[PDB]
């Protein structure tokens, strides 16, 4: 996720070019200096490290675990979308689903054509 | 940074900067995705150093070594000044021998009548005939 | 005369000689059964003069024109004389340039401690820090 891409671009100590200009960038409702980004990219890390622990808190769908889900979301919903790089983040779903989906189809290709089955 | 703004700040032009980067004479500036060479205050002062280095007389190579000096915060003012002084000496030799040449030219020319003649004594002093 | 002949007599090397030839500085020599350039005293004189255009410091072009004047006896001693004067003017330019900026190198020497300090102020004035 965006924290990963922001460290990958910060892998070699430096960048202020366009690919950061897409990133988090809260508009006060545009080159980005280090300290501002390092701050905006930090309380998100805090929401993660305090969020990923409650996923197991008596289930994926626990009250306060969903509170940290919805709160991480609300933490993001003040912010805006991030650049065409984020395209691959969506692809990382499709290329999974494209595969997963396909396997179901494949299983059906193995289950549904030769023998009879109910529908 | 904006590459034209940088080249005007240092007085150079972009292909000059690019020539110097081709010769590995500064810190590498990144590009942007569009391809704009990401210069810096680091590249600002590297380029100003590399600028005045040759106006002083340091070639592409030794001026690259000067940007090495700057990029070396471990640097030693001694060797810097020793090379400054070796340069002084080479300029001295240059001056001396250029003026020896000058003196020979002047001995040739004042020896000439300049009498719009076929009898140009200079050239026949220069040519190995007669 | 083969190229070794005028080369080892006047003293120039085969590369510089054929370079001067294809440059058109010098007369196209006669040629052989095999196209080897059988030079003559013409070319020997031309090439001694062409050197003493070089060693004197004329560029290749003005040097070619020196040798063209020589075998063109309608030349004027005055023209060669003013040429030498203009060349010595350029020598005065080159030498006073070196003198001035070397005086400034000496000022640089005066400024630096040269004491193995990574606060070498030379790098600090060139690299426009602060
Ligand atoms: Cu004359
Ligand atoms: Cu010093």
């Amino acid at each position: 996720y965006l924290l990963e891409q922001y460290d990958r671009v910060e892998a070699e100590e430096a960048r202020l070019s366009d690919l950061i200009t897409g990133f988090v960038d809260p508009n006060a409702e545009n080159s980005i200096d280090p300290e501002l980004a390092r701050e905006k990219f930090a309380e998100l890390r805090a929401q993660y490290v305090v969020t990923r622990d409650t996923i197991k808190a008596k289930g994926r769908s626990h009250a306060t675990a969903q509170e940290e889900i919805l709160k991480l979301s609300e933490v993001f919903k003040q912010f805006r979308l991030v650049p065409k790089q984020f395209d691959y983040l969506v692809n990382s779903m499709r290329v999974m689903m494209d595969r997963v989906r396909t396997q179901e189809r494949l299983i059906m290709k193995l289950c549904v054509e030769q023998c009879k089955m109910p529908k | 940074m904006n590459i034209s703004d940088v080249a005007k700040i240092t007085g150079l032009t972009s292909k000059a900067i690019r020539f110097y980067e081709e010769k590995g004479l500064v810190t590498p500036p990144m590009r942007s995705e569009n391809g704009y060479r990401t210069y810096t205050q680091q590249h600002l002062n590297e380029l100003t150093l590399l600028r005045q280095a040759r106006q002083v007389g340091f070639n592409l190579e030794e001026s690259g070594e000067l940007v090495n000096l700057f990029n070396d915060p471990q640097r030693h003012s001694a060797d810097v000044k020793r090379r400054t002084l070796e340069k002084v000496a080479e300029i001295e030799r240059h001056i001396e021998e250029l003026q020896s040449m000058r003196d020979q030219l002047l001995a040739l020319a004042n020896a000439c009548p300049g009498d719009d003649s076929a009898d140009c004594p200079i050239i026949e002093n220069l040519s190995g005939c007669c």
